RNA sequence: AAACUUUCAACAACGGAUCUCUUGGUUCUCGCAUCGAUGAAGAACGCAGCGAAAUGCGAUACGUAAUGUGAAUUGCAGAAUUCCGUGAAUCAUCGAAUCUUUGAACGCACAUUGCGCCCCUUGGUAUUCCAGGGGGCAUGCCUGUUUGAGCGUCAUUU
RNA sequence: CGUGGAGGUCAGUGACGAAGCCUAGACCGUAAGGUCGGGUCGAACGGCCUCUAGUGCAGAUCUUGGUGGUAGUAGCAAAUAUUCAAAUGAGAACUUUGAAGACUGAAGUGGGGAAAGGUUCCACGUCAACAGCAGUUGGACGUGGGUUAGUCGAUCCUAAGAGAUGGGGAAGCUCCGUUUCAAAGGCCUGAUUUUAUGCAGGCCACCAUCGAAAGGGAAUCCGGUUAAGAUUCCGGAACCUGG
RNA sequence: AUAUUGGCGAGAGACCGAUAGCGAACAAGUACAGUGAUGGAAAGAUGAAAAGAACUUUGAAAAGAGAGUGAAAAAGUACGUGAAAUUGUUGAAAGGGAAGGGCAUUUGAUCAGACA
């Protein structure tokens, strides 16, 4: 389990890490509604600004 | 993820003259017995069952999407790409085709369509049409059932109401040359698009 | 037929309360010839016949009860509205609304100003 | 049995009235699709576990 | 295309949505045009199929055939002509099951109500 | 139907709700006959039965073509 | 003779019907229902047994009355009556 | 030479691959915040003119009231008054009800359709016994009401 | 080279027949394979440039399913035994009736029950499967009918034991304790003659409850009756408990 | 602003395509095992339409043979296509203790092409 000038890595991995995967594949979405939350708000806040 | 292996099947060990895949408990029911979990197991799981972290998107260099957008845009005048391409331009004046911004302002699909025929589009908007066929695929049953070309991508400066006048013509893709896109500028990887640019759109390229 | 539930309502609490024992009287006959005939569906609209008259007695009673209650704490549980357990525990409107002597002071000399940038 | 609880005598009656064949008309309705009584029962062939 | 948010062309959806729907929303589902003389009489195109309304069947078999529906029979989506029948082997005579968008509407039964429906799709009636 | 004839006993189906009082006042009360013994069982079908003697005031047999049965 | 004619006096039940869940798990000297615990208080489950855990849940029921709380969320726990209109 | 065995084929068997289907599954994303002592989730038993399931319901039982729609339901029988209408429907909606025996489960029990107590009422010549109808009686804790206990302890009696 | 999906294209193939399967017919390739004809079939499908992977099977005592040879073979031989005739029926070694020969030999192959089963009971109808030959028969299939209680049991009582309660442990699911370090309750009648039940005596301090269809225990017998119930019906004659 | 393999409601996919996909596309957490905790299946497709085979005939019947329906019965509620192992019949051939295979040719059967 140790062969070949390679570097030394460390990949912690060792835990149940499968179960502790955040894939941000709501990226698109939570950029809408963050633009939809601002739009109701500039909205709601009269003409205040943000 | 959790499918294959909603059982407490053990394995038999050996002594039993029987293979050692894990078999399901008790009895009664045919089910029991029977080779569990194993990816060659009927009821198994599969071989390194699929996982959403799979990377899906790819990450070009910006400068490169342009170079190959760049590029791409250029193919468009050439029109022996064009013409490789599919792309009925054997009738059309010249290329580029630039047509006046008027058509910007066309906001009726019938008069859209008699612009884009005068100008020379007819035959390959026809060739959409002539073209429909019924997905062969298993991909018939998940949305994308129906099939047909690619007809000619105009380039406009401003929607005076252009883009919802084509909206429904068969093929015809609208752009706003601020935008310009690689995937209509050469579908599938092919250079040359049809493109016809409103003077306005062919002005601000530069 | 079938008697109609409209139709009942404009009936005295116990021209109703006589109605109902005319249907079981027939209802019961009815079931009498049920095991001669081969089959007996004129059976079925009197036993929603039935159903219906008594859902109108039920129905005048709580209305009268209902309202002699109408107006004061405290009126039997089950003519208080449903909601949902923890909606009926939920603080009034008033008792949360609530603000402290000092709060109100504050909310009076500063609340928040409409105001506006660019000019 | 021999002195049985009312239980399980409504138990063992509730199993009696479930003894029948499908009841022939069944078949005849628009879009049936049962053939059979699927879920029939014998004395002498399946105990009833109380 | 569509472009709404809650319109889905969603295949499975659909025919689920179809197979699945409620009497009353086959009542729509089996709509039936009106006839040219009709049409340009009330200023409709099509109208859900009454019952005893008097139709012509112009697709088909059947074709060039007319009677007025017997039932609808909502069940089987499927529309009944009391003169469109078939006769077995052995003499009893059975019921052609039609379909609405293959009929023409050639009379109307007339209701409060239909006459309603059709002033609602600003239709206009004799 | 036998005992009906020769027995001078109504037979019913009666509520399994009901005991032997319950049983003997309604049929007095729904026929204006008199009733001297009761005797219940439940059947197997879950349903109970009255066995209702009535006294020997009464005729049975023409008491049954009366509610209605034959 | 561990075996069958052993297997014959097999005739004392261990478990009757458990009031609470009706399955036959209710141990008669122990007065407790092996499936569901009654009468403890709390019905009885447990996360290692997920596949039991699913075959009892809210929903495997009647749920005589969960069943119509969203509707009555949707219109805002609305009392009263339905008024009238035309057609 | 036949039978037999073997091989190829044709037709026919067995069996259910393949191809084409898909009211299902999977995964992603978006929106939302609502179980229960006002008896939840769950259980048992029942309910249809003809049902054993599934689905629905609760002795008002594949349903009652209401509202919208505007003529069905449909396997057969049926109604027939339900059709220019306070009105069809295994429709939709749902704001009003009914909701057996149960279950945290509450008078006590429960391998029992087991056994009490209180109020109202009816019947039986009955404040006391029996029977029918209705309404009631768990636990901990909070605020309050009332009745109390303790030389814990104050004051007031003559 | 070959498969499933994706972008592009050939305005590709097709109900005048797509795909699939069959075919000691044809042709191309060293090969993976590709192409055609004919038959069957019935709704879709392919070439090329690219993209992509749950992408190629003879094996893993591999997984599921299907199938052989074995083989019309081993076998269907414990429990003494069968026989003649009629009737019925398409059909009778096997059903029914009669005759005969036997058996069990009251420590029963008799007459009842407890556990357990749950309708098998009974009648009518009836043989597709089932009863390792059969079947006209059946514990089968179909359709129906049938289980009657003041006295028989339960219900009451207590047994080993189980187990709430004031409490005491325990993070807690809960564990301990059963009269335990508890302010633990209900009875007889007077007081009422506003009026129904407040107060007048005095007791009584027992301190939950579950736990026996063989322990304890209030009281029914004979005769007759049913296709199938009977100390339960009917007949007659009793007895117990409460009032 | 953050989380969310639960619940209610929605739009999707270079996803799976009935031994796959959730265990369940079906009266599936069913039927069925187990004293119990628990275990836990198989199972979709006639046709556009039942038009689901009138009638005759042999039969105790099931059915067969005719007829009939239908675009088709080379779709008959054993139901689309209907491979393989394996089977029956028919046809052809070979066979002195296996069979199959390689190079070659005889013989039989079958066939492409190319000729003008
Ligand atoms: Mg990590
Ligand atoms: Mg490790
Ligand atoms: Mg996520
Ligand atoms: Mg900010
Ligand atoms: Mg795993
Ligand atoms: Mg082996
Ligand atoms: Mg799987
Ligand atoms: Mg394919
Ligand atoms: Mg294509
Ligand atoms: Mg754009
Ligand atoms: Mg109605
Ligand atoms: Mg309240
Ligand atoms: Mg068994
Ligand atoms: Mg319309
Ligand atoms: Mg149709
Ligand atoms: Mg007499
Ligand atoms: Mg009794
Ligand atoms: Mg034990
Ligand atoms: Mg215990
Ligand atoms: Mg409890
Ligand atoms: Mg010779
Ligand atoms: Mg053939
Ligand atoms: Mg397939
Ligand atoms: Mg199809
Ligand atoms: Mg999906
Ligand atoms: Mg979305
Ligand atoms: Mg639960
Ligand atoms: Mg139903
Ligand atoms: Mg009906
Ligand atoms: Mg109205
Ligand atoms: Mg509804
Ligand atoms: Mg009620
Ligand atoms: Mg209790
Ligand atoms: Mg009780
Ligand atoms: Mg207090
Ligand atoms: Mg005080
Ligand atoms: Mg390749
Ligand atoms: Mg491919
Ligand atoms: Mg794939
Ligand atoms: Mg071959
Ligand atoms: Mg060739
Ligand atoms: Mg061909
Ligand atoms: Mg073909
Ligand atoms: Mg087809
Ligand atoms: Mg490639
Ligand atoms: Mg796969
Ligand atoms: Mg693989
Ligand atoms: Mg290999
Ligand atoms: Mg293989
Ligand atoms: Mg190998
Ligand atoms: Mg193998
Ligand atoms: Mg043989
Ligand atoms: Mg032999
Ligand atoms: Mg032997
Ligand atoms: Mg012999
Ligand atoms: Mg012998
Ligand atoms: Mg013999
Ligand atoms: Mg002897
Ligand atoms: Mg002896
Ligand atoms: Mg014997
Ligand atoms: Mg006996
Ligand atoms: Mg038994
Ligand atoms: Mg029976
Ligand atoms: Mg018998
Ligand atoms: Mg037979
Ligand atoms: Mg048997
Ligand atoms: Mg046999
Ligand atoms: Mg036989
Ligand atoms: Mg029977
Ligand atoms: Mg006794
Ligand atoms: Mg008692
Ligand atoms: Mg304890
Ligand atoms: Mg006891
Ligand atoms: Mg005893
Ligand atoms: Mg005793
Ligand atoms: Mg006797
Ligand atoms: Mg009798
Ligand atoms: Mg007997
Ligand atoms: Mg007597
Ligand atoms: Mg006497
Ligand atoms: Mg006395
Ligand atoms: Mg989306
Ligand atoms: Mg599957
Ligand atoms: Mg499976
Ligand atoms: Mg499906
Ligand atoms: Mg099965
Ligand atoms: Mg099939
Ligand atoms: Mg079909
Ligand atoms: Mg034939
Ligand atoms: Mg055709
Ligand atoms: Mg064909
Ligand atoms: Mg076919
Ligand atoms: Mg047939
Ligand atoms: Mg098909
Ligand atoms: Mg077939
Ligand atoms: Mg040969
Ligand atoms: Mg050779
Ligand atoms: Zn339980």
């Amino acid at each position: 389990a140790i062969s070949k000038n390679l570097p030394i890595l460390k990949n912690h991995f060792r835990k149940h890490w499968q179960e502790r995967v955040k894939v941000h594949f709501d990226q698109a979405g939570k950029k809408v509604s963050r633009r939809n939350a601002r739009a109701t708000r500039a909205a709601k806040i009269a003409p205040r600004p943000l | 993820e959790k499918a294959g292996h909603q059982t407490s099947a053990e394995s038999w060990g050996t002594g039993r003259a029987v293979a050692r895949i894990p078999r399901v408990g008790g009895g009664g029911t045919g089910r029991s017995g029977q080779g569990a979990f194993g990816n060659m197991c009927r009821g198994g799981r599969m071989f390194a069952p699929t996982k959403t972290w799979r990377k899906w998107n790819v990450k070009v260099n910006h400068n490169e999407k342009r170079y190959a957008t760049a590029s791409a845009i250029a193919a468009t005048a050439v029109a022996s790409l064009v013409l490789a391409r599919g792309h009925r331009v054997e009738k059309i004046p010249e290329i580029p085709l630039v047509v006046s911004t008027d058509l910007e302002s066309i906001q009726k699909t019938k008069e859209a369509v008699a612009a884009l025929k005068a100008v020379g589009a007819h035959s390959d908007l026809l060739k959409v049409l002539k073209s429909k066929k019924l997905r062969a695929g298993k991909g018939k049953y998940r949305n994308r059932r129906w099939t047909q070309r690619r007809g000619p991508l105009v380039v406009y400066a401003e929607d005076n109401g252009i883009v919802k006048a084509l909206r429904n013509v068969p093929g015809v893709e609208t752009a706003n040359v601020a935008s310009l896109n690689l995937l209509q500028l050469a579908p599938g990887a092919h250079l040359g698009r049809f493109v016809i640019w409103t003077e306005a759109a062919f002005t601000k390229l530069d | 037929a079938g008697v109609k539930a409209y139709e009942l309502r404009t009936k005295s609490k116990e021209q109703l309360a006589s109605q109902l024992v005319d249907l079981k009287k027939e209802l019961a006959e009815l079931k009498v010839q049920k095991l001669s005939r081969p089959s007996l569906p004129k059976i079925k609209t009197v036993r929603k016949s039935i159903a219906c008259v008594l859902t109108v007695i039920n129905e005048q009673q709580r209305e009268a009860v209902r309202q002699l209650y109408k107006g004061k704490k405290y009126q039997p549980k089950d003519l208080r509205a449903k909601k949902t357990r923890a909606l009926r525990r939920a603080l009034t409107k008033f008792e949360a609304s609530q603000v402290t002597e000092k709060q109100r002071k504050k909310q009076i000399a500063f609340p928040q100003r409409k105001y506006a940038i660019k000019a | 049995a021999a002195q049985k609880s009312f239980r399980i005598k409504q138990k063992m009656a509730k199993a009696k009235k479930q003894n029948r064949p499908l009841p022939q008309w069944i078949r005849l309705r628009t879009n049936n699709t049962i053939r059979y009584n699927a879920k029939r029962r014998n004395w002498r062939r399946t105990k009833m576990n109380i | 295309a569509k472009q709404s948010l809650d319109v889905s062309s969603d295949r499975r959806k659909a025919r689920k949505a179809y197979f699945t729907a409620p009497s009353s929303q086959r009542r729509v589902l089996l709509s039936a045009p009106l006839s040219k003389e009709l049409r340009a009489q009330y200023g409709i195109k099509a109208l859900p199929i009454r019952r005893d309304d008097e139709v012509l069947v112009v697709r088909g078999s059947k074709k060039g055939q007319e009677g007025k529906i017997s039932s609808v029979y909502r069940l089987k989506f499927a529309v009944q002509v009391d003169k469109v029948t078939k006769e077995k082997v052995n003499g009893a005579s059975v019921p052609i099951n039609l379909h609405p968008s293959k009929l023409v509407i050639t009379k109307l039964h007339l209701d409060k109500d239909r006459k309603a429906l059709i002033q609602r799709k600003g239709g206009k009636l004799e | 139907m036998k005992k009906v004839e020769d027995g001078n006993i109504l037979v019913f189906q009666v509520s399994m709700k009901a005991n032997k009082y319950q049983i003997k006042k309604a049929v007095k009360e729904l026929y204006e006959v008199d009733v001297l013994k009761v005797n219940t069982l439940v059947r197997p079908n879950g349903t109970k039965k009255a066995y209702v003697r009535l006294t020997a005031d009464y005729d049975a047999l023409d008491i049954a073509n009366r509610i209605g049965y034959i | 003779g561990k075996g069958t004619p052993s297997f014959g006096k097999r005739h004392n039940k261990s478990h009757t019907l458990c009031n609470r869940c009706g399955r036959r798990s209710f141990h008669v000297q122990k007065k407790t229902c092996s499936s569901c615990g009654y009468p403890a208080a709390k019905t009885r489950s447990y996360n290692w047994g997920a596949k039991a855990k699913r075959r009892h849940t809210t929903g495997t029921g009647r749920m005589r009355y969960l069943k119509h709380v969203s509707r009555r969320f949707k219109n805002g726990f609305q009392t009263g009556s339905a008024s009238k209109a035309s057609a």
